[PDB]
This record gives structure tokens, sequence and C-alpha cells, in this order.
């Protein structure tokens, strides 16, 4: 429902979407050969089929082909910078296919703007809609346009006739919550029983270790997962099942 | 939209001295019988809060505003159910979203709304004697709500309202942090009855809830209760009408503390490494108790006060054209 | 000014094939979806199929995926629907829809092709025509027209003078019958004096057979 | 998946009055709808193509509203040709979009008399063999009207066939056709037909007889 909507937002009202307590199919992602640009951070593309995350989030947008390498960590520009920030420590994957068939009319569209001016950057992850004017000069505006003051938003105008540079793109970009709390969206992978006292190698939760297993009356917190005495090796886990 | 209800009478705050209170769990992996260091935003050990009055039937009206600053840890032990939420914002209009959480003898709701808020709300109740109880039918503390984006409804937590008559003998704390787009909520509840206000035991705060927002946050304020009088029309009274309360404010600060766990894996004793030379000796150690003599701690260092800059005055602009 | 032309109603048989086809003209046919709905005799509709001629992209609802097949040709500015194995539930009505992805989708449509199936021969009408007697009642206008009822499959036009007078005609619903067929009835209102000097002519015409006729109407003399 | 639901199923109101129609979503859907309305036996055409916005060449009476799950549409003045059948589609996935049941909406008038006409069969269907007797009820109001068959006297029933058409936009009224079909042999048997009409805008039934011998 989110790969295949009818309209998507303006990039200056971008809205995200949580994802969680489901089995995820990636490959059905990285088969297709329809997404133009296909980029990982952080982790590789086929090895997501064996991983387990707390949530996903899914954020979506269309801009203009040539800022299409504009969108990743440490890059500056116009949208990059006024728009769409990313942190520095980013983890996740960037989709972007063309989709001039679903955003092109014949007298123009004028339904997509994009913020000009603003007084400074933004946060690694914020958001803007705010139509206040923006004032260049020294003379109050006093909410009515004038020399050195303009409106902020701005119109694209996509045609159908333009080349590779002016068609629309659109955009998505899903980033993870790891290593912070016990996993909720999951992979398909059937299970199997458990072994007593015997040295197995076990992976619980994307997490594999070698070792024997066994019983013990510990303490254990109800609403902890797991515990690492020394030297950030685990020792005490939890059965999800 | 709004009526101006404002007393003239202004007092001034009143302090007091925050003992050993503000740690909290800083992950959520176990630990056990290791001592760990860790930096982050704490409240610090030896500082003075704020304590506000809520009484006015001598009498003392007041509910003013707060900032936040990154973090707000509160504290209240209220019988009457005087504070049921938080409203946060920064100018508090429909423009922005805020928050409200209420708690009754049915469920605890959380509502995320784009309420309008009012010069000086307040939520009333009132008293049916026929029924003999009390309950709430003035709801125009907020004009309109509009783009609900979160609401949740559960079972009571950690609120018991069983006894009918309980004097001031439990303990409830809260913490509040505002981080990435991301609203992290801690709290803790604790029986205590002693003669003074703040006892002397040591106690950890727990993760509770965490929310993603994606607003900018630098004003807050809470919520009071006011019972309805049955006045005569010529009785000329106040027209404030609340019961006994009153509560503590403090601030955070990014801190590194040295905490110990225990055996079986509960926080128990913690120092500060910045609160006196004694404290930054035990930091640079580890242990909690140090032998007589001579110890190295980190060093001095004068930091600068102004910014000079100096150019040579050419005014030409570049031939790039 | 665009305009969209489909294809004529056909019939057919269980076990054959079969295509249908949809022009349009009047604008750049490169630049628009192109989609087809359908409609079976007294229900709500149902979307079955869009596509984009330019990029030749097509799309399919879920119910109707592999039963059909969606095609265009810009050469000739057309639009295609084609089958693989008809069966005795394809009989209904069909239309196609121009529209653009943005704004608004529908904006024209076409004349509605009637596709039947079934497994039967195929006859020819008889009119019977029925005028009003030597004298007029006393509404001061007269009835006239036509009954007819031996046909298969539906439907057929009727019109009256080549069509110049249609004020008053009224046409009744085919309504089955025991024996699978259908019976069918026109009717006018007409001057009193116009018997006098007027001569009228109806003209009935049908695609299967193919068969236009022609039959005069004169007052029925009181043959007692 | 998407379903959706349309109310009141069928109504009817005045000329001048004000109608209103809901449609309901099972989930959110914000503001893709559309209306269509569809005239008898012809192809629909576009009323509405938002939640407010007006498609151009459309008279200014229409009216839409609505958002989260409930969507309304509102004509303020009808008209005597506005009869027709509305719906209300969604439009939120790529392609999995669904129209609505559907509704119909009727006009009420004056209660009108019948005309009623007999018409015996012809002679040419003599010729063929089979004999068609035809009694024709036009302009009547309202649809519901009892026809009835004597022959020599004698009630006919399960040899009768019944068309009814739809509601005229002139004059809002009906009509109605009902044939007789023996055999030859069973038409000049007997002398007398009589079909008998019974409506509501009849003080008494109305009966039209012929004879065979008398035409
Ligand atoms: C829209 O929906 C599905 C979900 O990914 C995709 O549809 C695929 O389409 C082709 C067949 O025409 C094949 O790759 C698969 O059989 C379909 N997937 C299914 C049925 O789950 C499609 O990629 C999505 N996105 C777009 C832009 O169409």
């Amino acid at each position: 429902e989110v790969f295949n909507a009818t309209r998507f937002a303006s990039v200056y009202a971008w809205n995200r979407k949580r994802i969680s307590n489901c089995v995820a199919d990636y490959s059905v992602l990285y088969n297709s050969a329809s997404f133009s640009t296909f980029k990982c951070y952080g982790v590789s593309p086929t090895k997501l089929n064996d991983l387990c995350f707390t949530n996903v989030y899914a954020d979506s947008f269309v801009i203009r082909g040539d800022e299409v390498r504009q969108i990743a960590p440490g890059q500056t520009g116009k949208i990059a910078d006024y728009n769409y920030k990313l942190p520095d420590d980013f983890t996740g994957c960037v989709i972007a296919w063309n989709s001039n068939n679903l955003d092109s009319k014949v007298g123009g569209n004028y339904n997509y703007l994009y913020r000009l001016f603003r007084k400074s950057n933004l946060k690694p992850f914020e958001r803007d809609i705010s139509t206040e004017i923006y004032q260049a000069g020294s003379t109050p505006c006093n909410g009515v346009e004038g020399f050195n003051c303009y409106f902020p938003l701005q119109s694209y105008g996509f045609q159908p006739t333009n080349g590779v540079g002016y068609q629309p793109y659109r955009v998505v970009v899903l980033s993870f919550e790891l290593l912070h709390a016990p996993a909720t969206v999951c992979g398909p992978k059937k299970s199997t029983n458990l072994v007593k006292n015997k040295c197995v190698n076990f992976n619980f939760n994307g997490l594999t270790g070698t070792g024997v297993l066994t019983e013990s009356n510990k303490k254990f917190l109800p609403f902890q997962q797991f515990g690492r005495d020394i030297a950030d090796t685990t020792d005490a886990v939890r059965d999800p099942q | 939209q709004c009526v101006n209800l404002t007393t003239r009478t202004q007092l001034p705050p009143a302090y007091t001295n925050s003992f050993t209170r503000g740690v909290y769990y800083p992950d959520k992996v176990f630990r056990s019988s290791v001592l760990h260091s860790t930096q982050d935003l704490f409240l610090p050990f030896f500082s003075n809060v704020t304590w506000f009055h809520a009484i006015h039937v001598t009498k003392r009206f007041d509910n003013p505003v707060l900032p936040f600053n990154d973090g707000v840890y509160f504290a209240s032990t209220e019988k009457s159910n005087i504070i049921r939420g938080w409203i946060f914002g920064t100018t508090l209009d429909s423009k922005t979203q805020s928050l409200l959480i209420v708690n009754n003898a049915t469920n605890v709701v959380i509502k995320v709304c784009e309420f309008q808020f009012c010069n000086d709300p307040f939520l009333g109740v009132y008293y049916h004697k026929n029924n003999k109880s009390w309950m709430e039918s003035e709801f125009r503390v907020y004009s309109s709500a509009n783009n609900c984006t979160f609401e949740y409804v559960s079972q009571p937590f950690l609120m018991d309202l069983e006894g009918k008559q309980g004097n001031f003998k439990n303990l409830r704390e809260f913490v509040f942090k505002n981080i990435d787009g991301y609203f992290k909520i801690y709290s803790k509840h604790t029986p205590i009855n002693l003669v003074r206000d703040l006892p002397q035991g040591f106690s950890a705060l727990e993760p509770l809830v965490d929310l993603p927002i994606g607003i900018n946050i630098t004003r807050f304020q809470t919520l009071l209760a006011l019972h309805r009088s049955y006045l005569t029309p010529g009785d000329s009274s106040s027209g404030w009408t609340a019961g006994a309360a009153a509560y503590y404010v403090g601030y955070l600060q990014p801190r590194t503390f040295l905490l110990k766990y225990n055996e079986n894996g509960t926080i128990t004793d913690a120092v500060d490494c910045a609160l006196d030379p004694l404290s930054e000796t035990k930091c640079t150690l580890k242990s909690f108790t140090v032998e007589k003599g001579i110890y190295q701690t980190s060093n001095f260092r004068v930091q600068p006060t102004e910014s000079i800059v100096r150019f040579p005055n050419i005014t030409n602009l570049c031939p790039f054209g | 000014e665009v305009q969209l032309v489909q294809s004529g109603a056909e019939v057919k048989k269980p076990g054959e094939s079969l295509k249908i086809s949809c022009k349009a003209s009047g604008y750049n046919f490169a630049y628009y979806w192109i989609g087809w709905v359908r409609q079976m005799p007294g229900k709500g509709l149902e979307w079955m199929g869009i596509i984009y001629p330019g990029d030749s992209d097509t799309r399919y609802s879920p119910s109707f995926q592999g039963q059909v097949t969606i095609s265009a040709d810009k050469s000739i500015s057309t639009a295609y629907l084609q089958w693989s194995s008809l069966k005795a539930s394809d009989t209904a009505m069909y239309y196609c829809a121009r529209g653009e992805m943005t704004a608004v989708f529908g904006d024209y449509w076409g004349q509605g092709t009637l596709v039947t199936v079934s497994s039967a021969s195929t006859k020819g009408p008889s009119v019977f025509p029925l005028a009003p007697s030597s004298k007029s009642t006393s509404g001061g206008t007269a009835a006239l027209g036509c009954l007819v009822k031996d046909y298969f499959p539906e439907p057929v036009t009727v019109s009256w003078n080549s069509g110049a007078l249609t004020s008053g005609v009224h046409t009744f619903p085919a309504v089955l019958q025991s024996s699978g067929l259908y019976s069918l009835s026109s009717v006018v209102t007409v001057p009193s004096s116009s018997l006098g000097t007027q001569t009228y002519i109806c003209n009935v015409n049908h695609k299967p057979s193919n068969t236009k006729v022609d039959k005069r109407v004169e007052p029925k003399s009181c043959d007692k | 998946d998407i379903q959706m639901t349309q109310s009141p199923s069928s109504l009817s109101a005045s000329v001048g009055d004000r109608v209103t129609i809901t449609c309901q979503a099972s989930q959110d859907i914000s503001n893709y709808l559309n209306w269509y309305q569809q005239k008898p036996g012809k192809a629909p055409k576009l009323l509405i193509y938002d939640a407010s916005n007006l498609e151009t060449g459309v008279p200014s009476r229409f009216s839409g509203s609505g958002s989260g799950t409930d969507f309304t549409l509102t004509i303020s003045s009808l008209q005597p040709e506005d009869i027709a059948t509305y719906y209300c589609q969604q439009y939120k996935i790529l392609l999995t979009w669904t129209f609505g049941q559907g509704t119909k909406v009727e006009i009420k008038r004056t209660v009108a008399a019948p005309s009623v006409f007999i018409f015996p069969p012809s002679d040419e269907q003599l010729k063929s063999g089979t004999a068609s007797v035809v009694c024709l009820l036009n302009n009547f109001y309202p649809r519901e009207a009892k026809v009835q068959w004597k022959v020599d006297n004698a009630l006919q029933s399960g040899n009768s066939q019944e068309s009814v058409t739809e509601q005229d936009s002139k004059d809002s009224t009906y009509s109605l056709s009902s044939t007789l079909t023996l055999s030859k042999a069973d038409y000049e048997k007997h002398k007398v037909y009589a079909c008998e009409v019974t409506h509501q805008g009849l003080s008494s039934p109305v009966t039209k007889s012929f004879n065979r011998g008398e035409c």
C-alpha cells in the first residue's frame, strides 16, 4: 500500500508511515527491475532477508530528476538543506524510480510546491510547513509583498514534453530501528525444536552464537531482554516463543 | 473564543533542596554486580528545585507556565486527582499539536491532537447528590479539535485508587525528554509515609513510553482540577474552588555518572563526576573507597571570552563574470 | 472536441474467440490513459483494466487477470480487447473511457458494445401492424403501431417515417417467454385527420441477421 | 480491500425539494471520491471529481462535502429531468478500486386516470394460425394497476404477457401493454373478449370489450 499509491505528497510536507508486527519479504523489492536507483547504507541487500528489527519507517515524495543524486548523507543542496536533511550515521535503504506516466499533464501540473528561502538550516530530521513570508531586507513586510520580500513556496511545473532533466521521480526511503528493543518485524524462516544439553550453534532473532545452553534460576527482570556481564558477549537469553 | 479570568495577586516562587532523586536506567540490557559509567541527561545530586502551591479556596491561586529546555523532572503527591495531564507547544494554538492524558477509575487514555487552547483553561468536576458521586460535565477546556494522529486507551498501570482516604502516602516521579523527534516518558511510583517531605531512600526510574513526534517544543504547562461549588446568588464568593495539592519542578543537564549494580540487578548507589573534588577523585579510580595519600585528576584550563577577525579592507568586485 | 467510437454488437457461442476495438479522435492519442469498464444486466459496474499507449503499460484488476488481454496501437490511434476462451457468463455491456491520472479520470466514454453468448440459432422478426378503426376515438388523437415477437438475439431498432416523427413514440422492453423468445411492440399517437392525406411507414433494422424491412400502415376497414 | 455503501437505497421527493444522499467507507480514504450519474439505458457521466471540487459543465445546484469515512451529496432544487442512478467510487490504490451499490431517485405526481384501448388480432395473424389481443393503458399514474381478461364472461389466467415502460420525463407517467395469445381455433370458438383495468385513479374498474363478428 506504499509502493503502489496513486498520489504522493509534496516534498515539503512528506508523510511518514510506521510498520511493525509483520513478516516482511524484501526479495520482491530487489528482484524487480522496475526501480532505477536502489541504494543501501550500512546493510547488504540480500542479508535483509535474514534480519529482524523493531520497526520500519517509510517516507515518500516526488522530486525532479537532476536532484536524485542529492538524496544522500553529507550532500548539500536546496532541497537537502531547506527541505530534507539526512543524519551522518544513517542506515537503511533508498529507492527511486521514474514516474513520468503518473504525474504529467498536457497543460502543466501545478500541484507540487517546494520551499525556496529559509533563515537557517534544519536538523537531520525535521519538517517545515510554515506559510510565514520571508524577509530579506530591513523594512518590515507587514504581511504584504514588496521589494526584497518574496513568497517562499514555488511550483515545479512538470510537462510531458520535457527532457530527462525535468521529468519527475518518485523517491521512498526506508529506515530501521535495531539494537534497542525486542524484535517485532520478522522474516520468513520456520522455527525448530530446542536442544537442552548439547553443544550447538544457535540463531536467536538474528543473533548467531555457539555453545551449550542450560536453564538457570536467575531473577531476570520481566521487562528486560538479555544481558552481557563483560567483554561484550551475551550469556543470558530469553526465548521469544 | 475564550474568557479572561486572571487574578492580579502574585507571589514569588519558593525553592527547596533536591536530596538524591533523579536517576533512571540508561539502557535495556541486564548487568549483574558490575560498576558502570555512563554519560547522559541527568539531574544534579545537590540542587535547588522549585515547589509550587496550588491551593486556593490563607490562599494562593497559582498555575504559571514553565520552559522545557531539554527535558523536565516532575514530582507531586496528590490524593484528589488535582493534576491530570500536561500540555506542550510553542504558541499553544491550533497551529501545533499537543498531548492530553486522562486517568479515571475505568481506564487511562492518551491522546495527541491539535487542540485549541484557552487563555487559562482548567478541568472542572461536579457532584451528584442523588448519585452521591463526583464526575465531569464541563468539557469546554478546548474549543476545537482537528488532525488526530494518536489515541491509546489501556488499563491503569501503577495507580491503585483503592483506599477512600489517603493522606500523602505515596510518591510519583516523572521524567520527560525529547530528542531526534522522539518523546520519552519515564515514570516511578513508591510507598512512603514520613513526617518530612522528602525521604532518605534511594530508587531508580524505569522507562514507560516512547512516541514519535516531529515537532519542536519550547513551552509546557500542567493541568488542574476544580470542584464546582453550589453558591447562592447573594453569596458573592471568590469563584475558584480547588483541593489541596502542590508540586515540584526541576531541570536536567548532560552529566557523566558512575552507578553500581547489585547481585540481583537493581541500582542501589551512584556518584557524580563533577560535584566536589572528592567525587572527582572517586571518578578517576573505580572503587567507592580510597586510601590516604596524593591523587592526580584532570588538569586546569582557562576559556576564551571574545573573538577577533582582521582582514585587509579592499573594495573591488571579482572579474569572474 | 474529442470522439470515441466503438465496434458493433457481437454474438458468439461457447468455445470461440472474440475481439473488440475502440477508436479515439480529436486529441493526441499517446498522452492519456484508456480504461475498460463492464456492466452485467441489472447490476453494478466493475473495472477491468487500464492501458497507457505511449510507454505501453498495462494494468489489470485482481479479479480479471489472465482471462482477458488489453493492447493499444498508436499507428491508427486504437485500443483493443481480446479473449481466449468464452463461456456462458460473458454476455454484458462494455465501455472504453479516457482518463488522466492527476486530476480527472472518466472525462469521456463511448457508446457501449453489447456482447451476447449462447448456444442457439438466430431468426428474423415478423411485424404485424395495427391501425385504428375507420372511426376515431373521443381522444382526438388516435393510436397506431406494430407488434413483433419472433427473434434472437436482441436488440432490434424500430423507427417511423425515417425517424422524422419522434414525439409520442414509446417502445416497451422485450420480455422473455417460455420457449426462449421475446416480445415487443411499438406505439404512437397521430391526429385524427392525418389519415386523410398521410401514410406511415415503419422501418425495422437489426445487425445480428443484418436485415432492414419497411412496412406501410393503413386504417383498418370495418370488415365485419 | 475497501468496500463502500450508500444510503438510502431509494427515496422519492417532490419538485423543488432538497435531497441528500450519504456514502460510507470501511476505512479512511482521504477525499478520494468521484460521483457518477447514469440515466436509464445510457453511459455514465461525471458529476463531482473530488470531495468538493465541481466538474465543468454541471448545474450549480449540485454540491458535495465530507471527509474521513463519511461523504454527503446534496441536490438543492430538484428538476423533472433529474431521474437517474447515482454512484460513489473511491480510488486509493493503483488498481483495486471499486464502485458502490447504487441509488434510485423517483418523483411523485398527482394521480392520473388511465386511457384504455383494445386491439383485436389482425387478419395476417389469423392466417398465420395464431391470435393476439392487445390491451393498452396509456398515461396513468402511479405505476400499480391490475389487468384481467374475460372470454365469454370467463376469467383467463396464466396465458398473458405484461410489459411496462419506464417513467416518462415529460408528463411523469407510465405506459402498460398486455398481450393475450391464443390459437386460431380457440379465438374463433368465442365471440366477445373483454379487458378489465383496475386502478386507484379509477372509481370503478373499466372494461373494454369487442365482438369477433362486430369488427
Ligand atoms: C504493486 O503491487 C505489487 C506488490 O509489489 C507488485 O505487482 C507485481 O506485478 C508483477 C506482475 O504484473 C509481478 O512483479 C508480481 O507478480 C506482482 N506482485 C505481486 C502480485 O505481489 C508491484 O511491483 C507493485 N508496484 C507497482 C509499481 O506496480
